[PDB]
RNA sequence: GUUUAUUAAAAACACAGCACUGUGCAAACACGAAAGUGGACGUAUACGGUGUGACGCCUGCCCGGUGCCGGAAGGUUAAU
């Protein structure tokens, strides 16, 4: 529920807060977290690789399953928690034999609720079943491009692919970009759509509010030195030059795909 | 209870597997408690119109005094199931019982 | 790459046959399976004068214990119980290991390079058919019957 | 290092000379590759990082006798 | 809020927000002769770059030039 913040201050002025009343109020479970210590965006020689990373809160890691292996054996859905490290929230699952285990939480999914991965499960949101046995034009997430490498397409706050195709070994799906992709159809996928979709309703307001995630300010170009930038420089705001990276590769509509592995792949590019 | 009429179409190349159809389906109303009133096999037809790019089809009449939730169930059986094309499902007032003017 | 044939090759020679290769066709297959041998005058006077016939009888005697393998692989029936859905639509798939396995169980004790599939997988309870490529050129069939479990 | 295990090649310099005469240093690589050459005595495969020179080498001398090379050598392989 | 430590604290920078554009994951990009690493133990409601700079009303015409994107029939055209 996005909640509009009264301006009893600027910096609330414009806040809107996404509130789930649903999200366990307490510690994570234990066993599943790990450190994740941070970077700054600075690599192994200790230079700024990607820049405006920085600061902000300290964030345990939560051991996400994207495998989704626990074939047969039936789960009942025990607590949904937040994740820092993610848009989406995380559900904690206790399975019959007595693993818990978070997964992404999807749409619809609630305390309670029984879900099953593997060959026999059903078609509920929440299942995780090979695509040869999914139905074509059903919306999934969590989905692998590799059998056994785990989800990695559709898994931030409110994304689904739909399976459009299916040419024996390989399905044809429609990303979220608009990207037509063959994978192959041994694939697991995750039913339904992933939870959290007013995700992209917040409004944060103010600067400490990304400097909270860790997004340190971005110093606009030409505001700089051309020793800096290739925009920098001029006696006022002058800007007589075609838009650049820092390194002076164009940014307005320059492609910079060059794969040639997995042009085959690839059914039609986003647009 | 609620008195439906189903029609359901099937692949013809699945027609030996509608007997395990029909089977299934009723135990399932009567394990819900519901009735069977006729129960028509009407066999391998010729289509008005080719659908899914297929000329015939094989056709199943069932009147049914079931619950209305075990008929969702038998829809979604419908949806998921890639043997049968289509279904129909239409309420009607009461229980028939008098055989088709087609299964004549 | 001149080389030398131990075996017959569908297209340039048979066994005993001194014909010019492509360097990766004979560096990569030929020689590594045993198939080929670099023409070196020095194999030449190696192999002309005893493995002329020498690799004749343990190719023929190769092809006549294939032979006879295919022959008995007229066993001709191995009907794997797998786990199935409704209305066709197997659950879990008989491989080539899975074959190898239950021919094993009934008959020969059989490797995966000699299954012959278009398919491969067969996640389809009901009868199929399995041809077999035992020898290049001695076949085999067996009706196996995956059903259902 | 862009050494040919075979025959030693190595990366050599030189220039880059253009219309005008310009000279800059460059490098002139090896085309090393690492191939698995089937060893028929020993019975296995054996990857070496080699040259295409190097690969015509083995197909006219054969592997053993280069591995008698490297060993007298005193190469890994 | 930040800034010229030591003549300039500002209308300059940043900002939340907006838009364009790139990017399908071994992502783009960046540091590195390379291995690798960051991005990210993230996966397009994500990440990077660029411009603008809360909010309110708005954002009109021009693709000739310079760029970029797409095209592949024809002309020209390298090593070989
Ligand atoms: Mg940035
Ligand atoms: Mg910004
Ligand atoms: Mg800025
Ligand atoms: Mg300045
Ligand atoms: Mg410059
Ligand atoms: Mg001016
Ligand atoms: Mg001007
Ligand atoms: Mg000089
Ligand atoms: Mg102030
Ligand atoms: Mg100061
Ligand atoms: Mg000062
Ligand atoms: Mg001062
Ligand atoms: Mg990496
Ligand atoms: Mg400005
Ligand atoms: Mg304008
Ligand atoms: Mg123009
Ligand atoms: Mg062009
Ligand atoms: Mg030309």
């Amino acid at each position: 529920a996005v909640v509009k913040c009264k301006p009893t201050s600027p910096g609330r002025r414009h806040v809107v807060k996404v509130v789930n009343p649903e999200l366990h109020k307490g510690k994570p479970f234990a066993p599943l977290l790990e450190k994740n210590s941070k970077s700054g965006g600075r690599n192994n020689n200790g230079r700024i690789t990607t820049r405006h990373i920085g600061g902000g809160h300290k964030q345990a890691y939560r051991i996400v399953d994207f495998k989704r292996n626990k074939d047969g054996i039936p789960a009942v859905v025990e607590r949904l928690e937040y994740d820092p490290n993610r848009s989406a929230n995380i559900a904690l699952v206790l399975y019959k034999d007595g693993e818990r285990r978070y997964i992404l939480a999807p749409k619809g999914l609630k305390a309670g609720d029984q879900i099953q991965s593997g060959v026999d499960a059903a078609i509920k949101p929440g299942n995780t079943l090979p695509m040869r046995n999914i139905p074509v034009g059903s919306t999934v997430h969590n989905v692998e491009m590799k059998p056994g490498k785990g989800g990695q397409l559709a898994r931030s706050a409110g994304t689904y692919v739909q399976i459009v195709a299916r040419d024996g070994a390989y399905v044809t799906l429609r990303l979220r970009s608009g990207e037509m992709r063959k994978v192959e159809a041994d694939c697991r996928a995750t039913l339904g759509e992933v939870g959290n979709a007013e995700h992209m309703l917040r409004v944060l307001g103010k600067a400490g509010a990304a400097r909270w995630r860790g997004v340190r300010p971005t110093v606009r170009g030409t505001a700089m030195n051309p020793v800096d930038h290739p925009h920098g420089g001029g006696e006022g705001r002058n800007f007589g030059k075609h838009p650049v990276t820092p390194w002076g590769v164009q940014t307005k509509g320059k492609k910079t795909r060059s794969n040639k592995r997995t042009d085959k792949f690839i059914v039609r590019r986003r647009s | 209870m609620r008195h439906y009429e189903i029609v359901f179409m099937v692949h013809p190349d699945q027609s030996e597997q509608v007997p395990g159809m029909i089977e299934r389906y009723t135990a399932a109303i009567t394990g819900a408690e519901g009735k069977i009133h006729r129960l028509e096999d009407w066999g391998r037809r010729q289509l008005a119109y080719p659908i899914n790019k297929l000329h015939k089809a094989h056709y199943v009449l069932m009147n049914v005094e079931a619950p209305q939730e075990v008929i969702d169930e038998l829809e979604t059986t419908f949806r998921f199931n890639d043997a049968v094309i289509r279904s129909m499902v239409m309420r009607t007032k009461h229980a028939v019982t008098e055989a088709s003017p087609m299964v004549k | 790459m001149q080389v030398i044939l131990l075996d017959k090759v569908a297209n340039l020679g048979s066994l005993g046959d001194q014909v010019n290769v492509k360097a990766g066709y004979a560096r990569n297959f030929l020689v590594p399976q045993g198939k080929a041998v670099p023409a070196t005058k020095k194999n030449i006077e190696f192999f002309e004068a005893r493995r002329a016939e020498l690799e004749a009888k343990l190719a023929e005697v190769l092809a006549a214990a294939n032979a006879r393998a295919e022959k008995i692989n007229a066993l001709e029936t191995v009907t794997i119980a797998s786990k199935a859905g409704d209305e066709g639509k197997l659950f879990g798939s008989i491989g080539t290991r899975d074959i190898a396995d239950a021919v094993t169980a009934a008959g020969v004790e059989v490797a995966k390079s000699e299954v012959r599939l278009p398919n491969g997988v067969l996640r389809t309870t009901g009868e199929h058919e399995v041809s077999f490529q035992v020898h290049s050129e001695v076949f085999a069939k067996v009706i196996v019957n995956v059903v259902a479990e | 290092s862009r050494v040919c295990q075979v025959t030693g090649k190595r990366p050599v310099t030189g220039n880059n000379r253009s219309h005008a005469l310009n000279a800059t240093k460059r490098r002139f690589l090896p085309n090393l590759h690492s191939h698995r050459f089937w060893v028929e005595s020993e019975k296995r495969f054996v990857t070496l990082r080699v040259s295409a020179k190097g690969m015509r080498v083995i197909d006219k001398k054969g592997i053993d006798t280069v591995l008698a090379e490297l060993r007298a050598r005193g190469e890994k392989y």
